[PDB]
């Protein structure tokens, strides 16, 4: 199983600051097969970014994604109260499917 | 592509059996592969199983490969998950997810049902 | 990915784009050819190309055995494809033999087609530079006809066997034998040269063509459709089967090539890029061919439809004329014919390897017993050489035209593409095939591929076949030569050798299976593991 790990397990951040969250893979993941999901506290997850850059339907343009191979990252130009949620990277390149450890924005 | 609703979660003894259900609406359920994703009380997301749109291809995670049986009813737009031998570690909230395109991921997530064993 | 193109693009493009497409387009009057060409490209060509590579990856069983895992009843498609390849390999190398003869003729201080003071020329020759100043003949055209070809007055008159052309065929077949046996192919640093040089030569010929006085009148003829009168079935079949020929579909070589590829990759984009590149080079080289023809029309003072041969000789008339119009013509003639030999030899290596591995799987206990494989390769090369030897005779041009029209093109490609699409869409199941494609590449084909297989490709193939039969006109060589009924029957026999494979295998597998007829049908429709 391709284990996915995310570095900043918790991010207390003041509003308006830029934030970047890293995701790392135990094996090479195709750029087309890595996705990011948002999950608000007390709610089911929602697709946020797919194919490592393609923003989902409802995600604001302030979000972005970049990466390749075994290293991947999600960026936020300016965080806000509405962005306080836990974010998980996920690989879709090979079974068993695995989700990252997840990182929670705390403010 | 509107709605997914899980059902059937509850409390069972360790080593028991349970069968989860997930209803679908607003899309042609027969045309989309469906997957179950599991969130432990520690909030860690874990993928369980994927069933193809026609049910011919099925995949399982190594931790449930021998104990869980995913199934679908294309004629009724209801997805199923059958669990034979629930261990203590299986207690979690289960989400059914629409995963037809691997390059796009799980477009929609249901409300989920909590499963407890003790 | 640059490397993913560079590795295979230069080998997928072959003599079809450079040679067959210009001659077929010229034969049908230029601009009218392009309408049914683009209708078949997007209606059928790219969808059937994607379909065959998917079968190759899905089954990993080669061009013949693949159908056992999809539809055992229609296994005859593999045999039809393998016999199409067997017929193609016999006649396609004659173009390389002509190119080799031309290359050895290029080693002169003055090119022999540049003038007609030579012995083989008729008294009717007049130099194109003076012709416009009757029944005159151009030195290049009658060079082609009388030195290289020695055109007999008909297929009924085979004439003498040309020893020089026979030795050129022997040379190219020896090269094919050693390259296939030793496995020699462009994989080292030479791949960059082998891929870049054909496009470089094509671009040089393009710039020579567009700049000649009359290029615009030839590009008008090439692009202006004769929509009001030209929609005979011949242009529809020619334009439709040219797509299938150039894509090497209905041959089973695509399935064989896909059988060696891992089914975990983005097939769709690679097939759409390769197909659009091949059709792009065909369409672009059309500009060079027709701007050379339009210059010849303005120089000789005749119509664009009359400047050259409505047949295979179009390229061997146009490009020699083009290189005659360049500084130090010998250098460009040599480079052109080396380019043609490389571009044809690579495709020939691919097709012979595909044929060899397809036929070896039918008897691996004897066809694969070590050096028995080399013995089988030698036998296949010898048999194909002896079959091609019939086209080296003075009457060989008519046999070559019959082979090109019937043996590996025309109604047989329509037949194979119709049965492939019909089986997968309706008997096997479009839902099953899309689910399998989801499993392999990660996403379903989408509506264009689904409806192209379900309706558009069947409707185009049946429409073209029925229109051909209802409004039948017989084959001709050039503008005026009429084949006898026996030669038409021979061509139809060549076509039916491929077409009849499906009914024959259907009835054989029905005979081989025990039980009631309906049980036999149900058993032979359901795939194997
Ligand atoms: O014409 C080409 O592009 C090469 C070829 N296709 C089928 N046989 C040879
Ligand atoms: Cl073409």
């Amino acid at each position: 199983e391709n284990v996915l790990t995310q570095s900043p397990a918790i991010m207390s951040t003041s509003p308006g600051e830029k934030v970047t969250m890293t995701c790392r893979a135990s094996s090479s993941v195709g750029s087309s097969y890595l996705h990011w999901y948002q999950q608000k506290s007390g709610a089911s997850p929602k697709l946020w970014i797919y194919s490592t850059s393609n923003l989902a339907s409802g995600v604001p343009a302030r979000f972005s994604g970049s990466g390749s191979g075994t290293s991947y990252s999600l960026t936020i130009s300016s965080v806000e109260a509405e962005d306080a949620a836990t974010y998980y990277c996920q690989q879709f390149s090979g079974y068993p499917l695995t989700f990252g450890s997840g990182t929670k924005l705390e403010m | 592509e509107v709605q997914l609703v899980e059902s059937g979660g509850g409390l069972v003894k360790p080593g028991g059996s349970l069968k989860l259900s997930c209803a679908a609406s607003g899309f042609t359920f027969s045309s989309y592969a469906m997957s179950w994703v599991r969130q432990s009380p520690e909030k860690r997301l874990e993928w369980v199983a994927e069933i193809s749109s026609g049910g011919r291809y099925i995949y399982y995670s190594d931790t449930v490969t021998g104990r869980f049986t995913i199934s679908r009813d294309n004629a009724r737009n209801i997805l199923h998950l059958e669990m034979s031998s629930l261990r203590s570690e299986d207690t979690a909230m289960y989400y059914c997810a629409r995963g037809e395109v691997r390059q796009r991921g799980f477009d929609y997530w249901g409300q989920g049902t909590t499963l407890t064993v003790s | 990915k640059i490397d993913f193109v560079l590795s295979v693009a230069g080998g997928f493009v072959g003599l079809g784009n450079v040679w067959r497409f210009p001659y077929l387009c010229y034969k049908n009057g230029g601009g009218a050819f392009l309408i049914p060409y683009f209708i078949f490209l997007f209606g059928s060509g790219l969808p059937v190309f994607f379909l065959e590579i998917i079968i190759g990856q899905y089954t990993s069983e080669g061009g013949i055995t693949c159908w056992e895992k999809i539809c055992p009843l229609f296994s005859g498609i593999g045999y039809a494809s393998v016999v199409i390849v067997s017929l193609l390999n016999v006649y396609y190398i004659v173009i390389l033999a002509w190119a080799t003869y031309y290359l050895f003729q290029s080693f002169q201080k003055e090119l022999p087609w540049a003038h007609c003071n030579h012995s083989w020329n008729t008294p009717h020759c007049m130099e194109d530079t003076m012709r416009k100043n009757t029944n005159f003949t151009s030195p290049v055209i009658e060079f082609w006809e009388r030195n290289v070809l020695s055109l007999s007055p008909g297929i009924d008159h085979p004439g003498s066997l040309k020893w020089d052309l026979a030795l050129c065929l022997l040379l190219v077949w020896l090269v094919c034998f050693f390259c296939i046996w030793k496995g020699v192919r462009s994989t080292g640093k030479v791949v960059y040269f082998t891929a870049t040089f054909p496009f470089a030569m094509l671009l040089v010929l393009l710039v020579r063509g567009l700049t000649l006085p009359g290029a615009g009148a030839g590009i008008k003829f090439y692009l202006y459709p004769d929509i009001t009168r030209l929609e005979d079935p011949q242009v529809w079949i020619d334009a439709g089967t040219q797509i299938f020929f150039s894509y090497a579909i209905c041959l089973g070589a695509m399935t064989s090539l896909g059988s060696y590829n891992k089914y975990h990759n983005n097939v769709y984009r690679d097939c759409m890029l390769l197909g659009c590149l091949n059709s792009g080079t065909s369409f672009v080289s059309g500009f060079a061919i027709f701007s050379i023809l339009g210059f010849m029309a303005q120089e000789q003072g005749v119509d664009i439809a009359d400047v050259a041969e409505s047949g295979p000789g179009l390229a061997f008339i146009a490009y020699p004329k083009a290189v005659t119009m360049m500084p130090l013509p010998t250098f460009w003639s040599i480079l052109f014919f080396i380019m043609l030999l490389l571009l044809g030899l690579d495709s020939q290596f691919v097709e012979v390897e595909g044929q060899i591995t397809s036929l070896v799987d039918l008897y691996p206990s004897f066809l694969r017993k070590g050096y028995r494989r080399e013995i089988f390769i030698a036998f296949v090369c010898s048999i194909s050489y002896l079959l091609g030897l019939t086209m080296v005779t003075e009457g060989g041009m008519y046999v070559f035209q019959l082979f090109d029209y019937y043996a590996a093109s025309g109604v047989c490609l329509l037949w194979v593409a119709f049965f492939e699409c019909f089986v997968i869409a309706w008997i096997y199941g479009g839902n099953r095939f899309s689910e399998d494609i989801r499993d392999m590449i990660g996403f379903p084909p989408g509506p264009w591929m689904k409806y192209s297989w379900a309706v558009i490709t069947p409707v185009l193939c049946v429409g073209c076949f029925i229109f051909s039969l209802v409004k039948y006109v017989p084959l001709t060589y050039n503008k005026t030569y009429v084949y006898p009924n026996w030669a038409i029957g021979l061509g139809w026999s060549l076509a039916l050798s491929s077409m009849l494979c499906v009914p024959l295998v259907i009835v054989i597998r029905l005979c081989q299976t025990e039980g009631p007829f309906l049980v036999r049908v149900k058993y032979l429709l359901t795939p194997r593991e």
